[PDB]
RNA sequence: ACCCACUCGGCACCUUACGAGAAAUCAAAGUCUUUGGGUUCUGGGGGGAGUAUGGUCGCAAGGCUGAAACUUAAAGGAAUUGACGGAAGGGCACCACCAGGAGUGGAGCCUGCGGCUUAAUUUGACUCAACACGGGGAAACUCACCAGGUCCAGACACAAUAAGGAUUGACAGAUUGAGAGCUCUUUCUUGAUUUUGUGGGUGGUGGUGCAUGGCCGUUCUUAGUUGGUGGAGUGAUUUGUCUGCUUAAUUGCGAUAACGAACGAGACCUUAACCUACUAAAUAGUGGUGCUAGCAUUUGCUGGUUAUCCACUUCUUAGAGGGACUAUCGGUUUCAAGCCGAUGGAAGUUUGAGGCAAUAACAGGUCUGUGAUGCCCUUAGACGUUCUGGGCCGCACGCGCGCUACACUGACGGAGCCAGCGAGUCUAACCUUGGCCGAGAGGUCUUGGUAAUCUUGUGAAACUCCGUCGUGCUGGGGAUAGAGCAUUGUAAUUAUUGCUCUUCAACGAGGAAUUCCUAGUAAGCGCAAGUCAUCAGCUUGCGUUGAUUACGUCCCUGCCCUUUGUACACAC
RNA sequence: UAGGCAGCCCCAAAAACACGUGUGAGGAGAAAGUCCCAGUCACUUUGGGCAAAGUAGACAGCCGCGCUUGCGUGGUGGGACUUAAUUAAUGCCU
């Protein structure tokens, strides 16, 4: 036998390419005047994933990302 | 017959070529003479010994210890 | 008239090769490169072409004479080998026949193939030598077909992407068969581990078996194939290697310009048949019984053991061996090879059956068994792989391998009831005893067996006996279909399969035609094994019961050889 | 009744012209058997081709109908003339 032509009755698929976003202090880290950082976003409060995360918000709740911990914004 | 395993080694092996792939073959029978395990000579060779002749007597000639 | 011996002339003939010839052959075709007796005619590669024209003869038909242009590397002679022949002859073979047996082809179903439909009903193979074949009884997988969804499992090098971060992976909702972040809303994170392009590689049941290897089938399971010395021929080549008889056989006996040899065959190896002769044995048994008990009773049948005994290897097993060599006799035949009959022997068909199996080949089959493969194709929206679903099984039809039946040599029920070949699980759930539940399949707790130990003594069917039926398409037959009960399986739906009931289809011995088969063989019957989680109507093996027929022939078929013919040699 | 176990019952004996029961000129409905047969396409026969034979096969055509221009809806096989069909072959290329 001999393959066929292939002509698909739905259009092509586009696969994920990741955001290159220009950020990775402002998002977590507050500016102060003397230089006191404070965080505006929780870690992973799971026991084995760490305190450094900074996990994803959302605008009704909260995942991880990483620790696929899932927590709450009104805590 | 069995003779080509007692004495006859076979081998069969592919050589590849730019044009293909060559099927050698080498089929050796050495000496069944030298053979030394087993079997001495060949099924069908059947050898007589020589008959050793001797000198007829015509006298008894009686010989004691 | 005949016989004999001569002779001249003639038609021929037989042997030989003096001698010739390319050879076939030739007493001329000899007396020819050692070439000269006399003389006439004819040819100069094959076609064009004995054609055109001219002449001449003829009533005509045509006869005689007779070119050229053009065209071609061969045409041709004799002989050899092979192939083929709608040529002759001789052999062989239940993949041929005789005589028979069983059948198939008839009926229903299982399965393979062709055809049809489809998005797909994947393909390979079409006489023997395709059609229960790819050891292919496919629900996932097998899959290579189709329709969808991801992944790269795209190495390595260079140039960028750029660490103000190349990019992988994401719960949740939508989308999606999908509890695939596949992608959309989203920002979490891993962090030369990536991405893009080129070169290059890799995967491919993608193609090409008419590019190939290996392997297998076939010629051919037939019996054929070679060279050494010598003989024949200028040579290719031939004899040896054969008229005949014999054999399974180029097996031998013989014949004989052949003689002596090699491969094949045979020999050989494995299995089966025998051994009261050897070796033995709680993983095999046997007898008395060290021990014991049962029942019938004065001993028969047994149930339990080897430190709950001893002896033995007949039966069982595997090591070494022996035995068959066609042995003795008779007949026949070249008194040879042999063949046949009787006797004996376990064995007298090569003792039965297989394994290996010569030279030379096929555009035989397989690229889809191979990480065997050249080339070609594809290589990312993949012809790669994986996930989901379906399919290969689709049904106006045809053919083949098969199973079940058409009945009384039977169907069903009860009773007795013997094999052999094998397979077995912790290298995870194999063969299964026992107990229990369940009509049944099946389920539960265990036991023995990694194996001569247990399944298992596979307590098999067929069969033997006793009953029911009594020639009724009937209690022969079980096609088809409905309901449920259970197993294996993620999945039983197109019903996997089993089981209980119910329907009781065609089939009343089957056309042309076609297959296999000579002894523990055909055939009947069942059993084990391949595949397998399950499913065999298939296959490879096994055992039970076990015929009839013939010891032959070339009628048909096919194969081989000899002669013969050929303008064939790629070989009809 | 010849026989069989045979007195029943049971199984089993005995032909030829009617030109005849196979007609007419018979008319008609429904179908079978054949020289000659069928328009294209498929396959089946072949190692493969053709030439011939075959298949309930698709399109035809034909016979008609429907409310028709466009078309659809039904059959989609019908012909003609003989005392039991005989098949002699390979019929020709590659
Ligand atoms: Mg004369
Ligand atoms: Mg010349
Ligand atoms: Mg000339
Ligand atoms: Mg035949
Ligand atoms: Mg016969
Ligand atoms: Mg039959
Ligand atoms: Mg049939
Ligand atoms: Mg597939
Ligand atoms: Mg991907
Ligand atoms: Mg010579
Ligand atoms: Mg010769
Ligand atoms: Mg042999
Ligand atoms: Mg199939
Ligand atoms: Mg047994
Ligand atoms: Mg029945
Ligand atoms: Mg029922
Ligand atoms: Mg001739």
């Amino acid at each position: 036998k001999k393959r066929k032509k292939k002509v698909y009755t739905t259009p092509k698929k586009i696969k994920h390419k990741h955001k290159k976003v220009k950020l990775a202090v402002l998002s977590y880290y507050k500016v102060d005047a003397e230089g006191k950082v404070t965080k505006l976003r929780r870690e992973c409060s799971n026991p084995t994933c760490g305190a450094g995360v900074f996990l994803a918000n959302h605008k009704d709740r909260l995942y991880c990302g990483k620790c696929h911990s899932v927590y709450k914004v009104n805590a | 017959g069995q003779p080509v395993n007692d004495f006859i080694d076979t081998a069969t092996r592919h050589v590849l070529m730019r044009q293909g792939v060559l099927g050698i073959k080498v089929k050796i029978m050495r000496d069944p003479a030298k053979s030394r395990t087993g079997p001495k000579a060949l099924p069908d060779a059947v050898t007589i010994i020589e008959p050793k002749e001797e000198e007829p007597i015509l006298a008894p000639s009686v010989k004691d210890y």
